[PDB]
Order: structure tokens, then sequence, then C-alpha cells
RNA sequence: UAUGGAUUCUUCACGGUAACGUAACUGAAUGUGGAGACGUCGGCGCGAGCCCUGGGAGGAGUUAUCUUUUCUUCUUAACAGCUUAUCACCCCGGAAUUGGUUUAUCCGGAGAUGGGGUCUUAUGGCUGGAAGAGGCCAGCACCUUUGCUGGCUCCGGUGCGCUUGUGACGGCCCGUGAAAAUCCACAGGAAGGAAUAGUUUUCAUGCCAGGUCGUACUGAUAACCGCAGCAGGUCUCCAAGGUGAACAGCCUCUAGUUGAUAGAAUAAUGUAGAUAAGGGAAGUCGGCAAAAUAGAUCCGUAACUUCGGGAUAAGGAUUGGCUCUAAGGGUCGGGUACGAUCAACUUAGAACUGGUACGGACAAGGGGAAUCUGACUGUCUAAUUAAAACAUAGCAUUGCGAUGGUCAGAAAGUGAUGUUGACGCAAUG
RNA sequence: CAAAUGAGAACUUUGAAGACUGAAGUGGGGAAAGGUUCCACGUCAACAGCAGUUGGACGUGGGUUAGUCGAUCCUAAGAG
RNA sequence: GGUGAACUAUGCCUGAAUAGGGUGAAGCCAGAGGAAACUCUGGUGGAGGCUCGUAGCGGUUCUGACGUGCAAAUCGAUCGU
């Protein structure tokens, strides 16, 4: 019911690449991620948390991997960096953007 | 037919063992005559029908 | 083919004379979610059928396969 | 070369069908090498052969 | 072929009221029973697979804009154990105010309803097989034999769905829809055995062996037959999505092909498709060929008739899109009259809307009034005649009671009808 | 369309396109029949009514493994 | 004096195959009218050498194509079932 289901997203690589905005990529999360059918409408239901290198979402409500992964690759495609980074699942929900 | 019979199989392996050329040495020897097989078969041309 | 569920058959099962190979295999499995048990399974080959303890308790495990007799070939994998 | 056999030992070997089955044309004298099912899997495995996607029939219109 | 188990001072077992149950639990001649062993159609039920579908765990696609999105993996074999069944059967009890009950109307004092049980294991579930396999991912060491290392492989829902199997039924027949090998069982009670031992290899475990021949491939616009790598012919199984009534036509997925001598040009005449102002069969032996009609819903439907039909008669109208409305269901209870969750597609209305278009492609009856003729369905001149010809049911006639009628055979201690008997066989119209 | 192969490419191979059969298929198997056509290597004189480096062609080989699939067993119409 | 039923004709034995619709037979359930006899209505049901129509089987017309053909009988449309 008010189980937590957490997805963490590794950007170490693109970090030190130098191509990634770990903030701005977070922001985007929680700017387009819609709860119910619209945007905005996360009562406080999932939660995006930032360490400077890797990206964590906390979630209670309905939330995947399928639509993080879908989130993510959204972004990479409105900032062009598909080619260049895949979106790649180490562990389950342990989720990570390899450039190499 | 995949389900043949020995004696069927028989004349296979007989009908292929003659399917054969001549041997370029007997072509060679004295007052030979004979320079080509003339009893080859194909499976087109010519059904054993047996 | 053929499962065991007593330790009694089983230790009577192991002392039949035609037994040449043990195998015990190793289960990670579920009991509740956040419990994922340890399932082990003992695979007494027999000439006619291969029969199969399990036990999902690691102590009970742990003491059948320390009372099972050196003798026998076992295969822990 | 002709790598038929290669094409269809690949089909047999990775399970799609040869229309499917896509060699690379840089390697043609890798793949004409190639000449048994061990081969061919070594190839498939270094991506020298590669299953190509299945052709999307989607069902959205339908929904 | 031995060990365990079973069975003995009541020698060849106990239990259950019973249906019957169990790990076993002697059983000869002789006899009997069962399985093998059976048509077709219809609807209904259940299951398998497939289709569909939700969440989640991976991979791929699109991403100007949108889409928690589109596609794809998430599998469980034979075999062993437990369990699970409609139908049947048993026990108690004794029923009209008849009750139970099917989609389909049959069942009950020859014992219904109700309550409690027994059974068949089709079928399903769990466990073993078996995750160690398969599949989906990620990574590592690289003229390296090529492997290894981590994760995952989970949980649901629905249906007039399709196909297959199964079950309980119902319809049909002047048609009632194989045999045998094999296997089991029962009846009977021959033989033999018990107190230091025996009885079975229909209980469990254990040991040995399983010969001979076929097996590749095509199975057809190229592996067969047609003189051929021939537009011909030749038996069968599996069968995804959409539209739709539909294994129609039309478009896609998996899979498979992209093979038919080509290039240039676009004359006449062709072959195959089409369109035509006004007229509308004036053409012609003849409406030949073509057109017109066409799906669904609603309305209306004549003569005649063997009352079954004719009939989709004839003849009219509607049909899209969008936003709504309404009706039609399955799962729990008050101290032993109020509500909640969900699939699902049928039907009927209301607005609004548009170049009045809407079965928008595909698909898809022209109709009527008569005459001649054959009742009909059916059959034939393979390769010029499909008909009014043949057949047919119906009707009628004929022979024959078996040492017989009709018909075979050169004969026969030979045959068909005939595994037959006048409600039959045979011969005719 | 391009590349590779080759003396030579409309026809071979690979990739990219565009299509079609459209699950009572141009798919996956079989029965009869065929008989080695299966598969690899090499090869183009003849054959594939154009071509051919390709092939069901030519040359050389390799390949069909069963107690459980089928025959074998049974009987049917019938034969004898 | 021999050889043919691998085509085809006809029995027999043993197997297999055949979408979706229209009509709506017997049997059964309920209701209405009537003094009665009975008559009528609505369902249900799923019959038929029934019917529209695929696969299949056949071959009407074009007297179409072809007619030194794909073919010593085929091709296309239209048709019968």
């Amino acid at each position: 019911q008010k189980i937590a289901k957490t997805f963490t997203v590794d950007v170490s690589s693109p970090t030190e690449n130098g191509v990634f905005d770990p903030a701005s990529y977070a922001k985007y999360l929680i700017d387009h991620i819609k709860v119910e059918g619209a945007v905005g409408n996360l009562g406080n239901a999932v939660t995006v948390t930032e360490d400077g290198t890797v990206v964590t979402v906390v979630s209670t409500a309905k939330f995947s991997g399928k639509y993080l992964k879908y989130l993510t690759k959204k972004y990479l495609k409105k900032n062009q960096l598909r080619d260049w980074i895949r979106f790649v699942s180490t562990k389950t929900n342990e989720y990570r953007l390899a450039f190499y | 037919a995949a389900q043949k019979s020995f004696r069927i199989k028989q004349k296979m392996a007989k009908a292929k063992k003659q399917n054969r050329p001549l041997p370029q040495w007997i072509r060679l020897r004295t007052n030979n005559t004979i320079r080509y097989n003339a009893k080859r078969r194909n499976w087109r041309r010519t059904k054993m029908n047996i | 083919a053929r499962e065991i569920t007593d330790i009694k058959q089983f230790l009577e099962l192991t002392r039949r004379a035609d037994v040449k190979t043990a195998t015990v295999k190793i289960n990670k499995k579920l009991n509740k979610a956040g419990k994922p048990f340890r399932q082990t399974k003992f695979k007494v080959r027999g000439s006619s059928s291969l029969y199969t303890l399990v036990i999902n308790d690691a102590g009970k495990a742990k003491k059948l396969i320390q009372s099972l007799p050196p003798t026998l070939k076992v295969n822990r994998l | 070369a002709n790598l038929r056999t290669q094409k269809r030992l690949a089909a047999s070997v990775v399970g799609v069908g040869k229309r499917k089955v896509w060699l690379d044309p840089n390697e043609t004298s890798e793949i004409a090498q190639a000449n048994s099912r061990n081969a061919i899997r070594k190839l498939v495995k270094n991506g020298t052969i590669v299953k190509k996607a299945v052709t999307v029939h989607s069902k959205s219109r339908t929904r």
C-alpha cells in the first residue's frame, strides 16, 4: 500500500565525460513525470533526489523501470544524446547511463 | 518412398554404384574401343521403373 | 521422479545397497517476499528411480548432510 | 564468395529465418571461412552475424 | 531371482451398514463376462493450445510535438505421488399445495426433494522430473582451444473468441453405422502349505536382454505422372492480427520467395480491362456480351398452392463521423430494507456535424406476366450434345414355396441371389 | 542501388531499398512416387529454349544409427 | 494364344474431408379469447436427399482466350452444386 519502490540511476560515466547535467536531467524528470495521467500532480507520491552523480527516484504511486527508461530516452533524444549513451539496468532498479 | 523394402534399397544401391563414368585407365588399354560409359543414368532422364 | 517426504524413509532408502550417486541441489526460493529462504533437495539415484527429498530448513539440511555416510558418492551442486 | 550455406546455418543456429539473419558485408572473408555450426556461433557471438529485429506490427490503431 | 513388506496354534487378509477401500492379500481343469469395438449431425458444458489483456522485470523503435507509449522475452515434456468429475451408485427418510430441473422436459412410492457418502481420473492443481535445462539481458578475459562471471526468468483477468479434445444430452434411418489377434476379470474349488517354518514375484526394491528391415531429401508453376525444369493432374496435418457473418475479398506479423529472356519506343490490328453526350434493343436468329440489382435494419409483399411454399416476391426508406442517453450481469449479510468491486459487447434512441456523403474500397440477387417440357434432389456422352435424355420415389404387371424362380460354369462331391424365404428374391413397364 | 567475386554479371553472393504469397500460404511436415535429386569441395564443354562465375547440371566424396517411430503381429473385403 | 481395372465404370472393405448465413419442422413452456368445444398469440427448439454461399466436386455461356497452344482438352470470366 505504502511500499516504497526505489529506482537508482548512475550518471557517473556521462558526468565524467562532461556532456551530461544530472541536475537538469532530474529536473526534467520531476517536471515530466505524470501521476494519474497529468504532470505535476505528484502529491508527495514520487520524489527525485540528486547526489550529483547518482539520481534516485523513490515512489509510492504507480511507477516502473519501463516508465523511467522511456523518460530517460525522451530526455536524451531532446538533448541529442542518443547514439552516444545507453540506459542499461545493472540490477533490478539499478539503472545507469553507459557511454562506451 | 521413405518406407522402402530391402529389395528396393538393394536396387538403389546397385544403380548408385553403376552410375559412374569410365575410369581414366581402362581407356588406355590395348585394342580398347570403350571411350565412355554408354549406360549412364540421371534420375531425371531415365527412370529405373522398378 | 519420486519425491520423498520423510527423513526416515530417506535414510532407509540410502541403505538400500542399490544407490551409487547422491546429488544435493541448493535452491533459493520465496517463503515471504521479504524472506527468501534456502531449499535443499537431496536427489538419491537408485536403479529404477530418482528420489528427491526436500528440506526447507538450513539446520535440518546440515544435520542430514552430516548424518549421510561418507561412503556414498555425494555430488554437491 | 557464396555464403548461402552460412546464411542457412546462421538461421538454423540462432533460431530465426534467413530473412532475419544479417551477415556483415565487410567480413565476407571471415564468414566464408566459417563453415561449421560452431564457427557460425562464434560469428553470431562476435556480432559478425546479427539477428535482425522483428518487423513491427503495431496493434495501436486496433486498440 | 533374492531381500523387505504381507499372510500362520481360526492355515490361503482386514475394514466399511452399504456403494466400496487398502501396498500385498493361494487358486488348476472347466465355463462366462468385459475391454479391443466403432455412424453422423445439433446445441450446451469443461479443458488444452492460440488470440486478447493488467502490473512488473529486461532489450529494441519513434520522439519537431504527443504517447507510463509501439514491438519483443518472462517456458515447463514424457513419466511418479497426492488431489480434483459430470454421469452413475449407496445410506437415512418418505413426497399433491406435486416437487426437482435442462439452452433443449425429462425424472420421482420401481423411493423424488433434502442431508451424508462411494466411484471412474477424461481434465485440471500441487510436488517430484526441474532449473542444473531453455530463453532474455549485462559484463570479462581475445592470431587464443573459447569459455567464464553476475541478474532475471514473477504475479494476474476476461470471453457466444478460433481450433482441438472430452462429457452429459438430443435428432436421423425400411440406413441402426467391422472382425480378429491380444489383455484382464469373474464363477468353480484341483493341488499344495502351516509352529522353526511356509505362501507371492497380480506389494516394493533389485538383476539380464531386447534381433531383422526402413529412416537423407522433394512431395511439386523444377526432385512424382503427363516425351520437358509442361499454366495440367496428384491424398493429408498445423493455421497469427485487422475489417467483416465469415479458414470470403482486401491489408499486415512469423516464415518463404522476389523465380518467369531483356533494353528502347508507344503505329495499325489484336488480347485483357474501362468510360462514354442524346436515344434506349432501333442491333441480332436470339438482349449474345455488358450494364443495372446487390450487405444489414425497418416497412410492405400478389396470383397461385400439394397449406409446406411462392417470398429476398413485387415495391419503399435508412446506413458516416462525433458527443451523449437507456436497457441487458457475475461475486458478500444484519439479533441464529439500505450496499461494494470488475471484466463485456449487443440493442434501441437523442442531439451535433459535412459539397446529401456514408454495405463510400472490397464484397454483393435484376425483376415481373405467361406458354412448351421434365415433379423435385441426383446421373451421363473424359476431349463438340447436361438435355425435354437416364435415375427416382409412387403405381402396375410377371415368375417362384427351395427336388424352386432368375442367372453362372467345359465340367464338378461347382456356383450368385443366399448369413435369403412372398412385408423375399428375381424380370419388366 | 552499391559492393564483392570473376576474363566476363540484368540474372551469383552480401548489404540497402521496393514488393508479393497473406496461416484452405509461394510457410512447417508427411503419404504414393522418385532414388541420392540431400550436404560439402571443385568446376562450366553439354543442359537450365537470354545469360550464368549460379544449379536438382558435371567431377570427387560424405551422409540415413531405434526395445519405445513403422514394418514385423491381427484380422476386413478378399486371395488361396 | 496371351497382357491389362496405375485412367475410367461398378460393387465391397478400411480411412479421411466439407466457412459463414436464410428459413424455421416435430417436441416443450407460458399467455389471451370463449359458456363450452376449441381457437389464437408469444417464446423455446433446431428438422430438411431445404436454401444463399466459401473449400471441395462439376463444367452453362462467352460458341471469349489459345487453337504449328501452358496443355493431344488448358486458360479467364461467368456458371451448377
